[PDB]
């Protein structure tokens, strides 16, 4: 038997009806027929990336450059070493830490 | 308009929703002598007696808030509280009894027509134009790594940490003191601050920068003190950074930033990883150092998944994003059935603020 379908009119369409109705309305709708928690939220999570999307505020940059200028002076000079220079020297320092801490050692004592 | 106060354990970043930075930043401070607030308590430490309101991102003394909140209005704002809505935050994690103790200090004491209390944290991201993602928030007091899923904040995956702005500003005056200086005090406290917020970095790899920074004539910096005196800066620059990396250098047994990252990120579902992993967003003035963005990538890369997708998001503006956050949001619509409301207030207590 297939009327039990029939018994479900398809062809109302309340589903096209209640879409078209939701695509029209905007982020915001006023008259205030309270909105349950959810809603609310999930209007508030789209009107927030909304809100966002294409604020700037590049007005906010090179607010920092001595720092950021000392920084980069920096690390400029530091990369003309090598893999090699700096393995070198991170070994020899590694060395002396040993020293140094041999030497505090026998300081204290 | 609606009110925006951003208070924070060092700053109180106050001005109005909409606008584009605050119009008020001032000390977390108040002067009673042997009752004086912000700038003006800094000038007359000699005679004042000096207390912070606001202890690791949390309120721990009222009244002295309650004159924080009152000079923030009056003085700084130059408003009244009764005719304008008040967004506040607080820390993550922030004890239910303090955010009620809050809201009732603005209805019966200062009675604000409406108001909320917000994340910090959260502000932050949506101030990144985000919904979604971690944030780790570094100020004067604490540091937060907070996971956010679709504007909420995973409060079991929260991962805190004592150490931030005071604790670096401490830790250079006392390297700097080893140097052959003395900086030893509060009124030295705030020179040296200075000295750490023009400039330290961060290191991209600690034992190599220090076998290797040497070699830069740029390395050692002069710093003009207000004595006309003039010391100089080298190797300290990023060894004082360097403790969020390694809490140990001051007596601290607590995981450095990037691995509390790591392991609030792992306290979330398997399924939602990837988009923290490429969310990354810090916040606060403690993540101002050129190459921390770096530092983060690097650290983490090393302890996520091998083909795992990291990104690092640092914008110009975070010693701010709370407080824009703040005004982005008191600025939406869909927001303004947010706000708690002077009658609902009274029929609820201080406990519609859950
Ligand atoms: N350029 C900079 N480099 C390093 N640190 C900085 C810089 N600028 C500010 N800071 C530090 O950031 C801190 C202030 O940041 P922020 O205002 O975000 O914290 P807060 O909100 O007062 O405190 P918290 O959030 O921890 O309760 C101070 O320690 C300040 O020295
Ligand atoms: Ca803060």
């Amino acid at each position: 038997m297939q009327q039990e379908l029939g018994l479900l009119r398809p062809e109302e369409r309340l589903i096209a009806g209640q879409a078209k109705a939701a695509a029209l309305q905007t982020v915001h709708q006023l008259g205030a027929v309270a909105l349950t928690p959810e809603q609310a939220k999930a209007a508030l999570l789209d009107e927030i990336l909304r809100a966002t999307q294409n604020l700037d505020l590049r007005k906010y940059e090179n607010l920092n450059t001595e720092q950021q200028k000392a920084y980069e002076q920096v690390q400029r000079d530091l990369s003309q070493l090598s893999p090699e220079t700096k393995a070198l020297l991170i070994e020899n320092q590694r060395k002396e830490k040993t020293l140094l801490e041999k030497a505090r050692k026998l300081f204290q004592r | 308009t609606a009110l925006v106060c951003d208070n924070g354990s060092g700053l109180v970043k106050a001005g109005f929703a909409g606008d584009d930075a605050p119009r008020a930043v001032f000390p977390s401070i108040v002067g009673r002598p042997r009752s004086y607030v912000g700038d003006e308590a800094q000038s007359k430490r000699g005679i004042l007696t000096l207390k912070y309101p606001i202890e690791h991102g949390i309120i721990t003394n009222w009244d002295d808030m309650e004159k924080i909140w009152h000079h923030t209005f009056y003085n700084e704002l130059r408003v009244a509280p009764e005719e304008h809505p008040t967004l506040l935050t607080e820390a993550p994690l922030n004890p239910k009894a303090n955010r009620e103790k809050m809201t009732q200090i603005m209805f019966e004491t200062f009675n604000v027509p409406a108001m909320y209390v917000a994340i910090q944290a959260v502000l932050s991201l949506y101030a990144s134009g985000r919904t979604t993602g971690i944030v780790l928030d570094s100020g004067d007091g604490v540091t937060h790594n907070v996971p956010i899923y679709e504007g909420y904040a995973l409060p079991h995956a929260i991962m805190r940490l004592d150490l931030a702005g005071r604790d670096l500003t401490d830790y250079l005056m006392k390297i700097l003191t080893e140097r052959g200086y003395s900086f030893v005090t509060t009124a030295e406290r705030e020179i040296v601050r200075d000295i750490k917020e023009k400039l330290c970095y961060v290191a991209l790899d600690f034992e190599n920068e220090m076998a290797t920074a040497a070699s830069s004539s740029s390395l050692e910096k002069s710093y003009e003190l207000p004595d006309g005196q003039v010391i100089t800066i080298g190797n300290e620059r990023f060894r004082c950074p360097e403790t969020l990396f390694q809490p140990s250098f001051i007596g601290m047994e607590s995981a450095g930033i990037h691995e509390t990252t790591y392991n609030s990120i792992m306290k979330c579902d398997i399924d939602i990883r990837k988009d923290l992993y490429a969310n990354n967003v810090m916040s606060g003035g403690t993540t101002m150092y050129p190459g921390i963005a770096d530092r983060m990538q690097k650290e983490i890369t090393a302890l996520a998944p091998s083909t795992m997708k990291i990104k690092i998001i640092a914008p110009p503006e975070r010693k701010y994003s709370v407080w824009i956050g703040g005004s982005i949001l008191a600025s939406l619509s869909t927001f303004q059935q947010m706000w708690i409301t002077k009658q609902e207030y009274d029929e609820a207590g201080p406990s519609i603020v859950h």
